[PDB]
């Protein structure tokens, strides 16, 4: 796999560097290297493809060396640079989508792919070049732990999961108390709500707590957390927990008082804010403890007060909120994004050839099961096609 | 043990779900009509009972589940109140000079309440707070108290002296008292005729529906000054002849019991727990 | 209907009040004892001159008096372009002014019926009977299957359940799904077959007496306030007037204008 | 709080159980012993309900907390027999030809009855399964059922002659009128005198012990012939002098209570299913 | 091309497009067919209709791959363009619109203006690598 | 990871699962349709209910492949690992559960747990080589 990727690093190199009238001192370095690139993959057969759609295809090799002796490169030699890389570009996006297709259950890590498999041999070691992409860098230490990081922006690491829990409740679904939540993607919004304005709650205060599970724990996290949850503070119909019959819901927003968030890391409490909204900082957290209160006003005007009553009719529904994302985070092992299209390009991949569904990862690449259900092998699998992914990514956009 | 009060219910906002708790101890769910006995007379009829259950098989409804039940007037169908049945509803003719005792009953019927005695000639009592009343009922309740002091001597009223009470409810067949949240009380009724119950209010009877056959909107079943809801099941008519008031009752039965939620029931047909 | 597309951006436009009241006729219904008690008669065209302080043109307004509800009730024909209907309560006749309140107020699309041939059904929660006449005493037998009656006999018209009596205006919702046979006295009273279809914008009603009684919806459940079931308290007739013309930008604020493809042509004082 | 809804609960098998709940229940609830008027009768006495109230406090029970009852017959506290009381007892006098009678009022006061009126003038009853009765109260009823066709036509009976009815009750204060589960009937019972309720059985009354005075077991409150089980609050005790009973009763209450329980549909966890 | 190229069927959450020149979003609204009293008051069958039925759909496309040109929110390109048009107040072109307002030059987004869209946003990438 | 990968329907007796991480077990009780007398009065129609039916399984692991390190009935390398700190009294440290509860520190069995039972147990079984 560093073979592939010095492979794709030299023929970005070639396409970039190797220009018209450039100097040959700017290049000599780089003409060594795709030499050595030429003499390595010459004389061989690769045979790429040959599952779902993706067709069979077959590469031999055999090219003249780039030439050494110009002081200072002209038009007549960038025209056979030009000719041999595009079929050496056209070559690794061939295996790359080979590559990505394929998967296994058991040493997902090794190459799928018998082109790449080929291209894990001992000959073709020579070609390694340098490996200075973030993916392989990781790649590489993490076939030799030293401890690693990706960086990622906005990490969609919670599965997409909208519900509610009802710590009361009636049949007739009149006086509720308990939360309502979604988390998407980099997003945990949860509204805790009492319809009765925490009438009788001892000190007329109401406790709502929300725990999320992370699958990977996540470092140096930049977090936002705001009050008042936006999608849970318009009226709406809710089906039931059963699903038998639909109960209304009507928001009245009030603040959560002495809110507590507590980042958990393998059950102990790393990192604790009380009261602290805005950005905060989570050092290394597997567990998000959001608790938060709802206090009913001690004084009020007569319009909150004819709002709250202390009958049951209870026509509007008192609720306090929060809001937290996930700005970015430090992960040690492989996550979509909001900035990365490493999952876009695997999954647009495997929908361009329908390739049927493998034993390791979900149908249709589903990140959201995937993420619910995220076993070491599935991690490894996810890491070797994102790898080969952004290699691919840098010569095809 | 329990029915699982102290865990929480946990479902899905964007699932639809499909498998039910089938569970039925009945014939079928039973509606149940009280109306005056002015009804039958102008209805001047009495194959009548016959003639509506018709109405209700069309209207879906089995023949054996619809009651009809006279009641002479709202006054007398007060003192205790006894709804022995399913799907109540309960036509209150309304007029004049009657807005407290029919807004009393309602407030009785359609609210669930716990009540226990009170042997008001021995001790005195208190009403520990809001939702607590004292509710008199019988054939003719004449409510008289006298609130004392922290020194048990009588504030406006010597204890002794029966003449000097106030009374706060004057020979009715049901008589809700609110009283100071706070004092002692010394109560004096005729105990023959009537029987006198410390009623807490729990939540509200979700079962029973008032339809007000007369004129204008004047059920506060809320004590409260302050709070005057409208409820779902507070529902009302414009009346001239008893036929349409039932002919309109069936043709939008369903929407009444839709409003309705059959849920809240107890063994017994009394309007009230009693916990002694 | 087609759809309209439009932006949320645009400007609002300036005020049509001004169009609206060079372009279109209001119209007043009020009872006999508002012109008796009044006791004038140069009043008509004193409030017509009041109007066009407003910016009602002189020929806007039309006071078109009637002798009270029940009597106004039978076939209201609203000869306008906005209808106001002042509307006197007493005790007894709330069912009356509701039913008038709910004819006017809303649209009917209405089918003449032949109670001496068929046995009419109602389709459903929408459709009603409406009798109106000088005496209007609607009987109605209900039928079984093989057409028998129940609670009745269906040749004995005094065994029949009367759901009506010398009303001139009823409303009679029954049963729904079943047939029924019907006696009223075809030479005073008419009856139609009638469903309600959305609400008429056309016309307001200013209950002028007690509270707030009027139930357009014949179901019991629902008894929704409408816009334009305005209310007011009166000791003086003058005074009821005046309220009105003060506040008669509010009032057609309220109604909008009518529409709905008639087919029955009868007249109307446009401009 | 999630009333009416029936939500699985996990329970461990290693969790140390909790101390002893005597205490609670004889300082919170109310014990309540019905006796037959004989009873007082033979004792000769009228402090004794204060002697009995000072033995049940040394045994523990508050002062206030013990409450008595009497009744003429078994046969008479038959007709609507309602215990409003936290801990009920019902000494209950054996004699020959009373067999019926006694199960009766056993069933109907061990087993918690769940039910809708009847209209006799205008309906048919069809009883629905095994666990469903038509218990019928009153100071002499006199039930006549009349088995249906299919066409509604009378077998055994005329529709339209109350002669030929087929009677199962004859004067009886109670009656637990059982029929073939599954045919329609016509019933005759003396409207204004004994009224009759359509029933169903839910699970059993454990707030409620009968103690069998005198003979032998025959209370067999399970209508099926086959089953005649032996509840635990079905006690028998022999007697010659009611003040041996009674000190019985005073001695062994803790075992009575133990093997009493506390009413399941009093509890706020039932509040949303059938609470009373 | 109007070509159904990707279908997604109840599924929130993160999706993916391989290519795509259209968007469908189809949705229903059901009338709930069973209903506690307070949304069966909500919602009657009467006319007056006080309180609306709505269902929504959010979309947003957090990164994507395009041949040609574009704005972004993580490239200051545009804004690069705009300001030095602005400070020298530059008379309004015959290509661009006035003031490069980016709503008004992708509403109309023909070849000739994303031609000299994609020169002045190279042009902005070389000067952005000396003067930030 | 949610899938079925292998399904086993009134097969009793020996059985084999490829690669698992749950599993579910699925039963019923099906109340005798036919019944001699003894057992009909076993199961009445009304309350009492003095016997209980009941249904059973019995699912032993008899061997097995694991990836993560596991405590078993034939190696004693967890017995070594906790005598060996038990000996010395080694104060509670910050992963291991006190006394190395194996039910404690398996219920919750995190990657740094993971880690640190993998090293400790291969110390555990190279001392074992020579120490017994
Ligand atoms: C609904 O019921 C009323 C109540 O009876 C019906 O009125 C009846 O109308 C018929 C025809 O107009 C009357 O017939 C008259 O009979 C006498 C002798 O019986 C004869 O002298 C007349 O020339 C005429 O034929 C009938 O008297 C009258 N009933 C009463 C009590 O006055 C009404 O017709 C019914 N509705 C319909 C649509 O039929
Ligand atoms: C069936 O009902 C249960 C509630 O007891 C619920 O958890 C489950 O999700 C329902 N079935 C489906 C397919 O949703
Ligand atoms: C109520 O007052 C009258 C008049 O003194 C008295 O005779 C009666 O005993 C009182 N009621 C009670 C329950 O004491
Ligand atoms: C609308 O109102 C504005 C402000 O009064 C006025 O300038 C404008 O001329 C009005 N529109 C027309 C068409 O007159
Ligand atoms: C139960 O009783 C024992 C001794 O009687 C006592 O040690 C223990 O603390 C009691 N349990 C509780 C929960 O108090
Ligand atoms: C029962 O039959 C008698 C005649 O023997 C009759 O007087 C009585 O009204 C009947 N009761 C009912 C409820 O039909
Ligand atoms: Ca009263
Ligand atoms: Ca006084
Ligand atoms: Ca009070
Ligand atoms: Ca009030
Ligand atoms: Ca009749
Ligand atoms: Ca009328
Ligand atoms: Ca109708
Ligand atoms: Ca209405
Ligand atoms: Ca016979
Ligand atoms: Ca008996
Ligand atoms: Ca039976
Ligand atoms: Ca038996």
């Amino acid at each position: 796999m560093e073979v592939l990727y010095s492979l794709s690093k030299t023929l970005k190199d070639a396409r970039d560097k190797i220009v018209e009238g450039t100097l040959y001192s700017n290049v000599s370095d780089l003409i060594q290297q795709f030499n050595q690139m030429i003499v390595t993959m010459n004389g061989n057969d690769f045979q790429t493809g040959g599952i779902g759609n993706l067709p069979i295809r077959n590469w031999t090799f055999d090219f003249g060396l780039l030439g050494t002796t110009l002081l200072n490169l002209d038009a007549n030699y960038v025209e056979t640079a030009r000719t041999t890389i595009e079929y050496f570009i056209d070559f690794i996006d061939n295996v790359c989508m080979d590559e990505m297709v394929r998967e296994s259950q058991r040493n997902g890590v090794a190459p799928q792919s018998e082109a790449l498999r080929k291209l894990a041999g001992i000959k073709f070691k020579r070609i390694n070049f340098n490996n200075s992409s973030e993916y392989i860098e990781n790649w590489n230490l993490q076939n030799r732990r030293q401890r690693t990081g990706f960086v990622f922006h906005k990490p969609n690491i919670f599965p997409y999961s909208a519900s509610f829990t009802l710590n009361r409740s009636q049949p007739m679904h009149d006086n509720l108390m308990g939360t309502m939540w979604l988390n998407a993607g980099s997003e945990i919004q949860v509204a805790g709500f009492d319809y009765s304005c925490a009438l009788n709650a001892p000190a007329n205060i109401q406790q709502f707590e929300h725990i999320v599970q992370l699958r990977r724990a996540l470092t140096t996290a930049t977090i936002t957390l705001l009050p008042d949850a936006e999608r849970f503070s318009f009226p709406r119909v809710i089906n039931s927990a059963d699903g038998a019959t639909t109960w209304f819901f009507n928001p009245i927003i009030l603040r959560p008082n002495n809110v507590e968030v507590e980042f958990l890391l393998n059950g102990q409490i790393i990192n604790t804010y009380q009261a602290r909204f805005g950005t905060i900082v989570a050092r290394n957290f597997d567990t998000i403890r959001l608790s938060f209160q709802l206090m009913r006003p001690p004084n009020m005007t007569p319009a909150v007060n004819a709002l709250f009553p202390q009958a049951q009719p209870f026509q509007h529904h008192a609720t306090v909120g929060l809001t937290l994302r996930i700005e970015s985070a430090v992960c040690e092992s492989v996550l979509a994004d909001a900035n990365e299209t490493l999952l876009a390009n695997v999954t647009a991949v495997r929908q361009e050839y329908a390739i049927p569904v493998g034993p390791v990862f979900p149908p249709g690449m589903n990140w959201t099961e995937l993420i619910t259900n995220y076993s070491p092998s599935r991690e490894d699998n996810l890491q070797r096609v994102f790898t080969v992914a952004s290699i691919r990514s840098m010569l095809i956009k | 043990q329990n029915y699982g009060l102290n865990i929480p219910i946990t479902g899905s906002m964007d699932t639809v779900y499909s498998n039910s708790t089938r569970e039925e101890v009945f014939l079928t769910s039973t509606l149940c009509l009280y109306y005056p006995t002015e009804a039958s007379t102008q209805i001047s009829d009495g194959e009548w009972k016959d003639s509506l259950s018709q109405m209700f098989l069309i209207k879906g409804w089995p023949t054996g589940s619809v009651y009809f039940k006279e009641y002479s007037n709202i006054v007398d169908f007060s003192v205790d109140p006894q709804l022995y049945c399913d799907y109540n509803l309960v036509l209150m003719k309304y007029d004049q000079s009657l807005e407290l005792d029919m807004s009393e009953l309602a407030d009785l019927i359609l609210n669930e309440w716990l009540c226990n005695p009170m042997d008001i000639t021995l001790y005195y009592y208190q009403q520990s707070g809001e939702s607590n009343k004292w509710i008199s009922m019988g054939s003719s309740c004449t409510v008289k108290v006298c609130p004392l002091n922290t020194q048990t001597l009588g504030i406006g009223c010597q204890t002794t002296n029966v003449d000097s009470f106030e009374t706060v409810a004057e020979n009715e067949k049901l008589a809700i008292v609110d009283v100071v949240d706070g004092i002692n009380h010394k109560i004096n009724l005729t105990t023959t005729t009537c029987t006198i119950r410390n009623c807490k209010k729990l939540g509200p009877r979700e079962n029973v529906a008032v339809i007000q056959v007369g004129g204008a909107n004047i059920l506060d079943i809320t004590a409260d000054p302050t709070t005057n809801p409208q409820i779902e099941r507070m529902m009302r008519v414009n009346w001239k002849r008893w036929w349409q008031v039932f002919y309109t009752i069936v043709d939008y039965i369903n929407q009444i019991v839709q409003v309705m939620s059959k849920r809240s029931r107890s063994l017994n047909s009394a309007a009230f727990y009693y916990r002694v």
